[PDB]
RNA sequence: UCCCCCGUGCCCAUAGCGGCGUGGAACCACCCGUUCCCAUUCCGAACACGGAAGUGAAACGCGCCAGCGCCGAUGGUACUGGGCGGGCGACCGCCUGGGAGAGUAGGUCGGUGCGGGGGA
RNA sequence: CGAUCAACGGAUAAAAGUUACCCCGGGGAUAACAGGCUGAUCUCCCCCGAGCGUCCACAGCGGCGGGGAGGUUUGGCACCUCGAUGUCGGCUCGUCGCAUCCUGGGGCUGAAGAAGGUCCCAAGGGUUGGGCUGUUCGCCCAUUAAAGCGGCACGCGAGCUG
RNA sequence: CGCCUCCUAAAAGGUAACGGAGGCGCCCAAAGGUCCCCUCAGGCGGGACGGAAAUCCGCCGGAGAGCGCAAGGGUAGAAGG
RNA sequence: CUGACUGGGGCCUGUAGAGCACUGAUAGGGCUAGGGGGCCCACCAGCCUACCAAACCCUGUCAAACUCCGAAGGGUCCCAGGUGGAGCCUGGGAGUGAGGGCGCGAGCGAUAACGUCCGCGUCCGAGCGCGGGAACAACCGAGACCGCCAGCUAAGGCCCCCAAGUCUGGGCUAAGUGGUAAAGGAUGUGGCGCCGCGAAGACAGCCAGCUGGUCGAGUGGCGCCGCGCCGAAAAUGAUCGGGGCUUAAGCCCAGCGCCGAAGCUGCGGGUCUGGG
């Protein structure tokens, strides 16, 4: 659907001490405006897990404004893998590019004979209308032996949507299983050791 | 054991001499290198080995000019 | 506007830059208290050993 | 087992393992990740030992992604040999590892079969690892 | 992707700034002929004479010759007395030597 | 001083590639010839000379389009001069001053100095 | 102009070996013995649970890999001792450790019984005589409740042997 | 064991180990001075013998070629032909 | 007056970090010359590939000798503060040219050594003078001219040995953890979350034959944080320095007071230098 958050301006406060207070920091920004905000960590963590970069966030700001929004780009702490910053789109009437889910609504003949459906992009980069912003995107992928695949090319759009990765961009494809009679086999492959690109005389 | 390596050769201390807003005399060496890393500007010769040097006593400035490279001159007093 | 800088701890340990920025001060014995004149160069110094001294705003 | 192909040069300095990841800390092919929670010269028998165990579990089905590669050569003198008479030879390739890395990678399986495969995975490590799933925030990365 | 001609052209006027004089550069078109003495110190010109500007005649030749003279006298008028020949993209032969030729006539020294 | 063109610099891709459009009065260009100067390791293709029937087709100049190229914040972060703590270590934190890179929003199909030729 | 004066700032124009027959001055600035530090190597104990065990991952075992302990091996280092720290093995005399060979006490067993396996507790005592070789070690004979493994300057030469 | 190039070298210079890697002990009478021209590798397409590659034609191609020999710096607005 | 150091300003740089545009490496996928393989052919090609895979493209990465980027710093010149056992010039006299620990940055070694070889700093060397660390050159504190039965502090401390708190307020720990160790294992304890399932009667069970029934309030998993438990075997007699300590005399957070050096102060004295 769409959903909403509280969010709240920020000045000089250090965004340490932010994080520290549980207060996850972040950015609202778009071609016109550009405002330091923070929002709760908990409350945006219980958005974001289902909203994501694809469904629409009203910010509901504390001088009585509510501006419509997505999440852009989000900073990870590469050690404790948690959040540490948000960038906040602020949308306006004009089309914007943003990536829609995909659907793989099918079961693959792949999948039957026990391979695996390796889902390329789980979602899809999309120029669109902020009133035309789609739940998902459907595909099929019944069709799909081992080892064959889908391209955006595939991809039967909504109307308004228009693509914006190249059509040759792979999608999705079924590959072979791990298999334990392999081992043997990979067991057996005897490694020759690794050569030297040379310097000098020789290279 | 043993090593073919072990060798290296004698440092040859290149890089600036003098740089911009210190006063030269005529000769005085301002920058060592290989090739034209910085390339004679106003007042300024090059030698044999690419060595850039004071044409006339004065002040030296730089100057990057982009895709054109960086220059050395010689600011006459 | 005056400095009053006073060394409380000892520079024994401390880099020798660190010991020549407290003889331009011209503090040479511990718990000594100089007066100087808050000026940027003077302050400097101050603050380069800011964390054997202690510093008051004094006239 | 995983080893370059080939190389500019035959022995490496031995570096250091100081700071978070660089990067690849967030899931990108799976559905399930193992992440690394210290640091390590993660060997190549080390790592293909884990990939076996994940395979072995699945015993048919899953797929594998293996998200590091050992580059970095190892050496060692030989034995009861004295310090100096140059570097010694190498004897295996590590793949240099710093805290929040995924490493291992597994879908196309039920939770339960992903929690244990990952977890037996982690035993043939030699470093503490945590079992983490795909999220909205490895989705906007 | 340049060309003979830009290469040719800038090689040889390179070549000219490097010793520092006024240059007497000379553009020549498939009617006209111009020609400038420019500061590059300044990135100024000094003094000018063109066949277009002298409304002159027939034979190119002749007609070079006759705006090296009056480039020239305008010249020396200014105090302007030694130059150099930027021959361009040009070979000096021609209707371009010509408008040197002329101009030395006229007093101009190079 | 304003407009267009021919020169010549500067800034050094926000100036580029691709696409489209437009200009020949003037200027430039291609163009017409190869007698003459001069020329082709062969070729008047190039360089060069003498010209002025044609055409702005190629080139070039001026516009327009963001597919690529190029520029690119704010915010956060890594790293760090200096001051401190922690671990047996690999390593990990704090204060203060400095603060990237990637990426995001967004910018861009140039700006400008001198001299001429033409126009208002 | 004559330099592989290439040991390349180039002792002479001109030069190799050997000493268990040896000597002097020096060094623990530097090796060999021991100790120390380290623990790669070694010995031992764990983690994981592929797989074996008719059946059954764990009675007994434990692929590929992972973490440690010890300080008995071979080493690395070169820190006290080179105005001396006597170096193997035996004999003698012991004393400690316990990761226990036996005896005592236990749980599990793929423990019918008897006898074994495996782990836990336990250092009180015990732990034989011979043949080979300098041997420690090891093989072998005949027995045994058992014929334990290590530390003590690989304990012990101002105690002996040699 | 002397000399040259790169790294180690901690963004001035310098910096060690029996640390990681290669080179030199020549050469050129043009491979030198100057003046004047010329611009590569590679890719796609086209062309008798002609081939992956001989020579020719076209389009694209900022330099990835070339510069006697190692490496680095440099470099077509030439130092290359 | 030029010095170390410091303030401003310009210029030089390619490390930390990061990046993949070059040189190489690289996982997977896509696309696609080459082979391999199969149906198919000798008559010259087809076609399919759950095969090995070039170039290219996408997602994700690695590099001392890779860099499209690129700091903090550092070097240098200028102006300014800086009068210091500062600096510059000529000359006389040396000694040293075995260093070592420690912190940070590297190589070597085994992400060993009271290891080794460089770099920047420091201390010991020469401060084996002083307080602290049980003891201990280089760890913390501090640069000892002499005297005092005076005062203030530093590190570290204040139950007794032993100078000063059995000091105050909040919390944890029951292991003497504190008072040496790892993977891994666990209904230890306290504390924050997060899912289920429950008076549409849950869970435990107590029954009749998984249903109900029976009672009448919770119950069952995940994960995170603090402090503890196991894993924990070595050789003369034991121990955290000892005694001894459990709402501590342990650990974490916050305070007030004291004790404590040859540091600082007070008083007196010496010597040299500078100035009256
Ligand atoms: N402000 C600074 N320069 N910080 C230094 C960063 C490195 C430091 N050792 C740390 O762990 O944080
Ligand atoms: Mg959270
Ligand atoms: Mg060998
Ligand atoms: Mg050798
Ligand atoms: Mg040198
Ligand atoms: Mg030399
Ligand atoms: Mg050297
Ligand atoms: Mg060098
Ligand atoms: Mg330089
Ligand atoms: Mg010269
Ligand atoms: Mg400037
Ligand atoms: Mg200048
Ligand atoms: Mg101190
Ligand atoms: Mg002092
Ligand atoms: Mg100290
Ligand atoms: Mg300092
Ligand atoms: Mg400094
Ligand atoms: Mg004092
Ligand atoms: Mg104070
Ligand atoms: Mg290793
Ligand atoms: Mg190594
Ligand atoms: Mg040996
Ligand atoms: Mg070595
Ligand atoms: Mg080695
Ligand atoms: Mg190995
Ligand atoms: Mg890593
Ligand atoms: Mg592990
Ligand atoms: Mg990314
Ligand atoms: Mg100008
Ligand atoms: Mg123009
Ligand atoms: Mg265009
Ligand atoms: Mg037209
Ligand atoms: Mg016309
Ligand atoms: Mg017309
Ligand atoms: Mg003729
Ligand atoms: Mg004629
Ligand atoms: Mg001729
Ligand atoms: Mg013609
Ligand atoms: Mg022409
Ligand atoms: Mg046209
Ligand atoms: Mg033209
Ligand atoms: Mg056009
Ligand atoms: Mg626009
Ligand atoms: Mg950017
Ligand atoms: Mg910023
Ligand atoms: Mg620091
Ligand atoms: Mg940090
Ligand atoms: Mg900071
Ligand atoms: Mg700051
Ligand atoms: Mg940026
Ligand atoms: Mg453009
Ligand atoms: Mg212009
Ligand atoms: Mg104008
Ligand atoms: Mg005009
Ligand atoms: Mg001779
Ligand atoms: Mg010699
Ligand atoms: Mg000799
Ligand atoms: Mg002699
Ligand atoms: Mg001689
Ligand atoms: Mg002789
Ligand atoms: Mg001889
Ligand atoms: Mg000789
Ligand atoms: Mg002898
Ligand atoms: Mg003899
Ligand atoms: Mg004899
Ligand atoms: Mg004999
Ligand atoms: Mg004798
Ligand atoms: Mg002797
Ligand atoms: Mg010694
Ligand atoms: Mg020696
Ligand atoms: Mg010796
Ligand atoms: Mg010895
Ligand atoms: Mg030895
Ligand atoms: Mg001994
Ligand atoms: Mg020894
Ligand atoms: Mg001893
Ligand atoms: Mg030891
Ligand atoms: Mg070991
Ligand atoms: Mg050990
Ligand atoms: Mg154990
Ligand atoms: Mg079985
Ligand atoms: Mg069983
Ligand atoms: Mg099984
Ligand atoms: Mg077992
Ligand atoms: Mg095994
Ligand atoms: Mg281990
Ligand atoms: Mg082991
Ligand atoms: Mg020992
Ligand atoms: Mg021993
Ligand atoms: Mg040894
Ligand atoms: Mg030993
Ligand atoms: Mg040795
Ligand atoms: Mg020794
Ligand atoms: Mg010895
Ligand atoms: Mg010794
Ligand atoms: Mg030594
Ligand atoms: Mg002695
Ligand atoms: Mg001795
Ligand atoms: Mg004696
Ligand atoms: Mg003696
Ligand atoms: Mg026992
Ligand atoms: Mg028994
Ligand atoms: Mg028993
Ligand atoms: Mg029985
Ligand atoms: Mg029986
Ligand atoms: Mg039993
Ligand atoms: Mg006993
Ligand atoms: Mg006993
Ligand atoms: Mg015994
Ligand atoms: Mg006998
Ligand atoms: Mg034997
Ligand atoms: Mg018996
Ligand atoms: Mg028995
Ligand atoms: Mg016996
Ligand atoms: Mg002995
Ligand atoms: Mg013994
Ligand atoms: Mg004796
Ligand atoms: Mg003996
Ligand atoms: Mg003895
Ligand atoms: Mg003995
Ligand atoms: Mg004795
Ligand atoms: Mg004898
Ligand atoms: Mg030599
Ligand atoms: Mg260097
Ligand atoms: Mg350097
Ligand atoms: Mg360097
Ligand atoms: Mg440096
Ligand atoms: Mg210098
Ligand atoms: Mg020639
Ligand atoms: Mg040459
Ligand atoms: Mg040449
Ligand atoms: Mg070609
Ligand atoms: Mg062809
Ligand atoms: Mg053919
Ligand atoms: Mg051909
Ligand atoms: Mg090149
Ligand atoms: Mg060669
Ligand atoms: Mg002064
Ligand atoms: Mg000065
Ligand atoms: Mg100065
Ligand atoms: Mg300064
Ligand atoms: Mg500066
Ligand atoms: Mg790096
Ligand atoms: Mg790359
Ligand atoms: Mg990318
Ligand atoms: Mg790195
Ligand atoms: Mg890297
Ligand atoms: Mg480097
Ligand atoms: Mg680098
Ligand atoms: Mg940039
Ligand atoms: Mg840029
Ligand atoms: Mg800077
Ligand atoms: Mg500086
Ligand atoms: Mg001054
Ligand atoms: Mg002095
Ligand atoms: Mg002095
Ligand atoms: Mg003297
Ligand atoms: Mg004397
Ligand atoms: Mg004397
Ligand atoms: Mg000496
Ligand atoms: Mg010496
Ligand atoms: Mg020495
Ligand atoms: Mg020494
Ligand atoms: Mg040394
Ligand atoms: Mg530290
Ligand atoms: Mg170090
Ligand atoms: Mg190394
Ligand atoms: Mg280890
Ligand atoms: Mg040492
Ligand atoms: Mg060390
Ligand atoms: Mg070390
Ligand atoms: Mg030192
Ligand atoms: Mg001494
Ligand atoms: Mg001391
Ligand atoms: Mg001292
Ligand atoms: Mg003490
Ligand atoms: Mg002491
Ligand atoms: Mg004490
Ligand atoms: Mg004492
Ligand atoms: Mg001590
Ligand atoms: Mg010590
Ligand atoms: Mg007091
Ligand atoms: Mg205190
Ligand atoms: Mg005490
Ligand atoms: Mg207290
Ligand atoms: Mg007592
Ligand atoms: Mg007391
Ligand atoms: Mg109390
Ligand atoms: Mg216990
Ligand atoms: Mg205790
Ligand atoms: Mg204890
Ligand atoms: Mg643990
Ligand atoms: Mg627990
Ligand atoms: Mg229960
Ligand atoms: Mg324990
Ligand atoms: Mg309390
Ligand atoms: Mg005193
Ligand atoms: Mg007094
Ligand atoms: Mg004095």
């Amino acid at each position: 659907m769409e959903y909403r958050l509280k969010a709240y301006y920020r000045e000089g406060e250090k965004p340490s001490a932010l994080r520290r207070a549980g207060k996850l920091p972040g950015v609202m920004y778009n071609r016109h405006l550009n405002r330091k905000v923070y929002v709760d960590l908990v409350e945006f963590d219980k958005v974001f897990r289902q909203a994501s970069i694809h469904h629409v966030i009203v910010l509901e700001l504390p001088d009585g404004q509510s501006l419509p929004t997505l999440v852009r780009q989000v900073n990870l702490d590469k050690r404790r893998r948690r959040p540490e910053h948000v960038d906040f789109f602020v949308l306006s009437d004009e089309p914007v590019e943003m990536y829609v889910p995909l659907r793989f609504v099918g079961t693959p003949a792949g999948v039957r004979a026990g391979g695996v459906l390796q889902e390329i992009h789980r979602d899809i980069l999309v120029k669109v209308s902020p009133r035309n912003i789609p739940e998902f995107i459907e595909v099929d992928v019944s069709g799909l032996e081992i080892g064959d695949s889908l391209h955006a090319s595939d991809l039967k759009l909504p109307p308004g949507v228009e693509l914006a990765v190249s059509p040759e961009e792979t999608i999705a494809a079924v590959v072979p299983p791990e298999d334990v009679e392999k081992l043997a086999e990979e067991a057996a492959a005897e490694v020759a050791e690794p050569e030297v690109i040379k310097k000098g005389k020789e290279e | 054991g043993s090593t073919r390596n072990g060798r290296d050769s004698q440092a040859k201390r290149l890089g600036v001499k003098r740089y911009e807003g210190q006063v030269v005399r005529a000769g005085n060496i301002l920058v060592r290198q290989r090739g034209t890393r910085f390339k004679p500007g106003k007042n300024v010769g090059m030698g044999r080995d690419f060595t850039l040097f004071a044409l006339v006593d004065g002040v030296v400035e730089f100057q990057d000019r982009g895709r054109l490279g960086r220059y050395v001159h010689v600011r006459p007093l | 506007p005056r400095l009053k800088v006073k060394l409380v701890k000892s520079p024994i340990g401390y880099p020798k830059d660190q010991k020549a920025a407290l003889k331009a001060l011209g503090l040479r014995r511990l718990q000594q208290e100089r007066v100087l004149e808050d000026t940027p160069a003077i302050r400097g110094n101050v603050e380069k050993v800011a964390h054997l001294v202690r510093v008051e705003v004094v006239e | 087992m995983l080893m370059p192909r080939r190389m500019k040069y035959r022995k490496q300095q031995r570096g250091r393992l100081k700071g978070a990841t660089k990067g690849g800390d967030y899931v990108a092919f799976g559905d399930y990740g193992l992440v690394a929670l210290e640091p390590a010269w993660i060997t190549a028998q080390q790592i293909e030992a884990a990939r076996v165990a994940m395979v072995r579990h699945f015993r048919r089905g899953g797929k594998i992604f293996i998200r590091i590669f050992p580059d970095k050569p190892y050496t060692k003198k030989p034995l009861e040999v004295r310090m100096g008479k140059g570097k010694g030879n190498v004897e295996g390739y590590v793949a240099v590892v710093k805290p929040g890395r995924v490493m291992f990678e597994v879908a196309g399986v039920t939770e339960e079969q992903a929690m244990e495969a990952l977890r037996i995975a982690g035993h043939k490590l030699p470093i503490k690892t945590k079992i983490v799933r795909r999220d909205a925030y490895d989705e906007a990365q | 992707r340049l060309t003979a001609y830009e290469r040719r052209k800038f090689r040889v006027r390179n070549r000219i700034k490097r010793t520092g004089r006024l240059r007497l550069s000379v553009f020549r078109s498939l009617k006209h002929i111009y020609a400038q003495i420019i500061d590059d110190e300044k990135g100024v010109t000094l003094v000018s004479a063109s066949s277009l500007a002298l409304k002159l005649k027939g034979n190119k030749t002749e007609v070079a010759r006759q705006v090296g003279r009056a480039l020239a006298e305008k010249a020396l008028a200014l105090g302007i007395k030694q130059v150099a020949f930027d021959r361009g993209p040009y070979k000096y032969h021609g209707r371009v030597k010509a408008l040197a030729e002329g101009a030395r006539e006229g007093g101009l020294e190079f």
